């Protein structure tokens, strides 16, 4: 039996209004047996407030039991160690596997809308783009919203090293150029551990 | 043309034969040495699974030529085994695929049942249909689910119901379902349930016999058992019939069921294992269920695959494998035989007969309703009518063991009644039977059979002594007018005025003192020991307290009860001595040793929720009256702790008006906090043990809000 | 023992002078037999001009005997299956793993240079951005190049599935303010199959 800890969504432990999870999955779990006892501490102190997620439908083969675990945003920006400790009769003794946030001095992300390019402007559509660098660690989430409505057709690269140390990344939002022209508000929301509310904007319009 | 062919019978055994196994599917691959007419007069039905053999093989001249007759002689009828996208669908649909020709109306689908009937049952001769109702075989669109597909082929397989099967104009021809979904998943079971002959259900491997696990609840789920136990509801138990699976060649991880005996390590050369013994099929073989009846019996797939042993587990991972058994082997179906004849070996498949029911038109009411073998009188649990008047002999109802309800309607001719008589179940107990199958590391308990006794003029006496009856109802005592004896000794019947079993005894007394008289051996009632429930509703709602340096259990003060299941609310010791002195021809029916205390129920583990006047909840039996105060005290049982059973009001001194809670559904309009997480400190709730009701950041967090209503604040919290 | 058949670098594959290789590693090989033979196939004709790599520095613990085969571009290109069969004494059989090039409708790279931010210009250093779209499959290659110097300061982000099926990514080139303020020349040099002679070029200067 393999053992697979998670960490949560970098959205869910920036905002308090959505909850972050720590799933614990475990794939190849034994046939014969296929009791799992998953055992949840945080720097020691064992917590009994995790919830077993249903046998998915999975066709046949491996048993993939998986365990989630609720999280206080606190104690994952604090960098408490999550240990997600699984019990099977097959298993001789208990495999435990450990998860923390990235241990570094945090860095603002400073974040950049460029508009699109001149060539791209013969185009029907266009690209809006939102550099985001200089931040650590990874943890990060970025969003797009037109005039206060969310935006669906935009795609975030992962977040790249950088020569200095920190991270970066770009955010295409692509969007027809009539609402570009006419002169719309699109506005990068980035949210990082190191803003002020984890929450920080910058907006886009023609010039 | 038609062959005439003896109508199926006793334990049947299915055999889905590969159509590319066969000799003369693909002249060019030299190894396939089997054929399909080689298979024996053991095997009931042979099922044609066709994959990879071409559209015009010269399989298919062999088949309706040579074989299909052959199999009709000996007594083995041919299927067609379609999958289910046939009936509707798009993406490898055949028939279906021209819905030009064949629209989705209702007239659309009627030209699609005879296009399909046609095409594979009537086109070589064959015996029967057969649809695999699968995930593997569901109707897609672009490799896409299809909803309205699904409910086509629903409409579809009812059309072709209509054609084929039991209720069809051409009858000789089966209609067949093979799932792998079980009765609650599976959405044809409800609609083509009176259509199809046969059920077969796919339960290969350890996954299928010990059933799947349920993580959260750790235990098993969709157990074989379980599988049954819905499709139990949608048809007769005779129709079912389970699935075991041989080894197919250069097998892959998730087809490894290893339900025959796999090769020794050590026999290298040989990959020939015919020996049954210790086997998933063996097990299926003698497996019957445990309610309903005794299944139709079991298949096998990959027949072509009979007596070949399984490969080593060991060797299951390496994909690349060339092992002994990979080869393929020319059968003799040897496992096949061995396993048919295990299922005639089977006891329970035995006919009824005149020693189980001597009379007749109760040996014919039996075999309409019940079933028709011995086997099924062990399990049934069901409704069994008795409303033929011309029955004389109810002997060897002790025989059924599991039946639901029995009705006995115009039975005048019957006279006495007594465990001889009667179901095994009249009293309670356990799961008598034992299962043959594998498990993990508790016998259910069978319900006591329900009794509607009306109309029997002629009955005479009536026993039900040590039956432990929870009730009378069922007895209709006013049609029972010739009745002379009586006996109700030693049950759990609630005999007290007003009650509706002492309206049935008083009903059935009256025409005792007629006939007979009233005596101590004619009338026989003593000894009863009724069920003690928990009451619906409370009466006592309130308590007015001194202010007394005291305390009080509130539990005993306020929450007390104990109904009967007629209906007679015990509250004290008292209540239960008075209901003990209930004489009826100077004797008491409640036996002495049920003394209170065996009747009483326990009011221990139920909670309690103790609200004062300004809102402050505790959870405290013991309350204290030294303080003056108003509380209201809700009750819960130890099973749902969020619905009280019973709410109070207790008031120690001078009453005080109960607080309402101002700020709860509070507009918050400013603060730092989250207004998200700011109406969840007005929500109402404290919220689940995992819910997040972080206001802010910052350690220090402020909310602004708006209250509900006007009103005089006098405290918070 | 674990088998990882792993592509040759995009750069390689587009440019004619430029060797690629198909490396085949092998870790968690048996302390006791560690005799592995490599056999390599291109769709089924089995050539032998494989080079076994010397056992790298390696930190103890379980061997990795990684296994080099050098390829014809063209036959990348067309597409044919490189299969590398390991073949080790405690293994009961050998172990095959297959490689190809993503099958589908090639598509050309739409390359677009944008300028530094408004507000990345009071900062000492900026950032030049390459926006590359519309491409498929995802080997590709970019690079900078001042004045024809090639650029060392630049990171290039993974190519990101783009919504309509194909792929995309940005190039982010980090310079001193003086030389773009100064008006020099920067060109983002991207290379992929769907090109004339794999490449194309994008200049990005002052205005
Ligand atoms: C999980 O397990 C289930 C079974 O277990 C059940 O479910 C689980 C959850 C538990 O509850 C269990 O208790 C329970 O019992 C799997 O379901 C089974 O899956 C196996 C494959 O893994 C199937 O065996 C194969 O069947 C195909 C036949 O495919 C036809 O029939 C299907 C069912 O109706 C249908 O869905 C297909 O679409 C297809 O339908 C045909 O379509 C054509 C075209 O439209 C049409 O003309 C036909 O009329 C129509 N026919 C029918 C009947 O519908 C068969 O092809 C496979 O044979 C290959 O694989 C064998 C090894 O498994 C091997 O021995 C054979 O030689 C053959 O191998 C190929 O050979 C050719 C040379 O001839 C070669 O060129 C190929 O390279 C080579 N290929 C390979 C890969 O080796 C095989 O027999 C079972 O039938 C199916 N169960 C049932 C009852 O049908 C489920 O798939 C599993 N899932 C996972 C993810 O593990």
């Amino acid at each position: 039996p393999s053992v697979f800890l998670f960490p949560p969504k970098p959205k869910d432990t920036l905002m308090i209004s959505r909850t972050p999870e720590v799933t614990c999955v475990v794939v190849d779990v034994s046939h014969e047996d296929p009791e799992v006892k998953f055992n949840w501490y945080v720097d020691g102190v064992e917590v009994h407030n995790a919830k077993t997620k249903p046998r998915e439908e999975q066709y046949n083969s491996t048993y993939r039991v998986v365990s989630v675990l609720t999280v206080l945003h606190q104690d994952w920006l604090n960098g408490k160690e999550y240990k997600c400790k699984v019990s099977n009769k097959a298993l001789p003794a208990p495999i435990e596997k450990t998860i923390s946030k990235a241990k570094g001095q945090p860095r603002e992300p400073q974040v950049y809308t460029l508009p699109p390019s001149r060539e791209e402007m013969t185009k029907n559509q266009v690209s809006l783009t939102c550099l985001v660098k200089g931040f650590y660690p990874s943890d990060i989430a970025v969003e797009w919203r037109s005039n206060g409505q969310p935006e669906n057709n935009y795609k975030t690269t992962p977040p790249v090293l950088d020569s200095d140390g920190s991270f970066f990344l770009y955010s295409k939002l692509t969007v027809d150029k009539s609402r570009w022209q006419q002169g719309n508000v699109f506005s990068c929301s980035v949210m990082h551990e190191a803003l002020h509310n984890h929450y920080t904007q910058k907006s886009l319009s023609l010039s | 043309e038609k062959i005439p062919m003896k109508p199926l019978h006793g334990p049947l055994y299915g055999g889905y034969f590969r159509t590319w196994h066969d000799k003369t599917s693909d002249p060019t691959e030299k190894d396939k040495v089997n054929s399909m007419g080689e298979l024996p007069k053991e095997v009931d039905l042979a099922f044609i699974f066709h994959d990879w053999t071409k559209d015009y093989s010269l399989f298919w001249k062999e088949l309706a030529t040579k074989h299909v007759p052959k199999l009709n002689k000996q007594g083995t009828r041919v299927i067609r085994t379609i999958p289910w996208r046939f009936l509707a669908g798009g993406d490898n649909s055949g028939i279906a695929e021209d819905t030009s020709k064949y629209p989705n109306t209702p007239e659309g689908n009627k030209a699609l049942a005879k296009a399909i009937v046609d095409e594979y049952v009537y086109k070589y001769n064959l015996d029967g249909l057969d649809v695999a109702v699968l995930h593997d075989s569901i109707p897609k669109v672009d490799k896409k689910e299809d909803t309205a597909g699904v409910e086509r082929s629903i409409q579809v397989f009812e059309e072709i119901g209509k054609l084929i099967g039991p209720k069809g104009v051409d009858k000789s021809r089966l209609f067949i379902m093979d799932s792998t979904y079980m009765a609650d998943k599976n959405p044809l079971i409800e609609r083509g349930a009176p259509y199809i002959n046969l059920l077969l259900v796919q339960v290969y491997g350890s996954q299928g016999e010990k059933g799947g696990w349920e993580p959260v609840s750790n235990r098993p789920e969709k157990t074989m058992e379980e599988r049954w136990q819905g499709y139990s509801k949608y048809i007769r138990p005779e129709q079912y019939m389970i699935g075991f699976s041989f080894y197919e060649e250069n097998a892959q991880e998730g087809n490894l069921w290893y339900d025959i005996n796999s090769r020794k390590d050590e026999d290298k050369a040989n990959g020939i294992n015919t020996d049954i013994t210790g086997t998933r099929a063996e097990r299926y073989a003698r497996w019957q269920p445990k309610t309903g009846g005794v299944k139709g019996g079991i298949f096998s797939y990959a027949i072509d695959r009979d007596g070949v042993a399984h490969q080593p587990k060991k060797y299951a991972k390496q994909k690349e494998f060339k092992d002994a058994t990979d080869n393929i082997f020319h059968s003799d179906y040897s496992v096949s035989k061995a396993l048919k004849t295990v299922m005639l070996k089977d006891k329970s498949y035995d006919l009824i007969d005149e020693k189980d029911f001597p009379d007749k038109a109760l040996r014919e009411a039996v075999m309409a309703q019940v079933g028709t073998r011995k086997g099924d009188l062990e399990r049934f649990n069901g409704t069994l009518r008795l409303d033929n008047p011309a029955i004389q002999s109810l002997e060897g109802l002790n025989k059924f063991k599991k039946l639901a309800q029995l009705d006995l309607i115009g039975l005048s001719r019957i006279t006495k009644l007594d465990r001889s008589v009667l179901p095994a179940n009249m009293k309670p107990g356990k799961d008598t039977l034992e299962t043959v199958l594998e498990t993990y590391k508790e016998p259910a308990t069978i319900p006591p059979v329900s009794l509607k006794v009306s109309g029997l003029t002629g009955l005479k006496e009536l026993d039900l002594s040590g039956f432990d009856r929870e009730t009378l109802a069922g007895l209709d005592a006013a049609t029972l007018t010739s009745l002379e004896k009586v006996d109700i000794s030693g049950n759990k019947l609630d005999l007290a005025p007003g009650t509706e079993n002492r309206q049935i005894f008083d009903t059935m007394l009256s025409t005792i003192s007629n006939h007979v008289g009233s005596n101590e051996q004619t009338v026989k009632f003593d000894k009863q020991k009724p069920t003690g429930h928990y009451p619906d509703t409370y009466g006592k709602t309130s308590l007015r307290l001194p202010v007394a340096n005291e305390k009080v259990d509130l539990q005993s003060q306020l929450l007390f009860g104990t109904v009967t299941n007629q209906g007679t609310l015990i509250n004290s010791e008292a209540d239960y001595k008075a209901y003990q002195n209930h004489k009826i021809a100077g004797r008491s029916f409640v036996d002495s040793n049920y003394h209170y205390n065996n009747f009483k129920v326990s009011y221990e583990n139920y909670t309690v929720k103790v609200t004062d006047s300004t809102l402050g909840t505790t959870t405290d039996k013991t309350l204290a009256t030294d303080k003056e105060e108003t509380y209201k005290v809700d009750f819960f049982s130890p099973a749902d702790k969020t619905k009280a059973v019973h709410t109070a009001k207790v008031i120690v001194g001078d009453e005080k008006t109960m607080m309402v809670n101002l700020a709860e559904g509070a507009t918050v309009i400013g603060g730092s906090a989250d207004p998200v997480n700011a109406r969840k400190v007005f929500d109402g709730q404290l919220g689940s043990e995992t819910d997040n009701i972080s206001l802010g950041w910052d350690s220090k967090q402020s909310i602004i809000f708006k209250l509900k209503e006007d009103g005089l604040i006098k405290h918070w919290r």
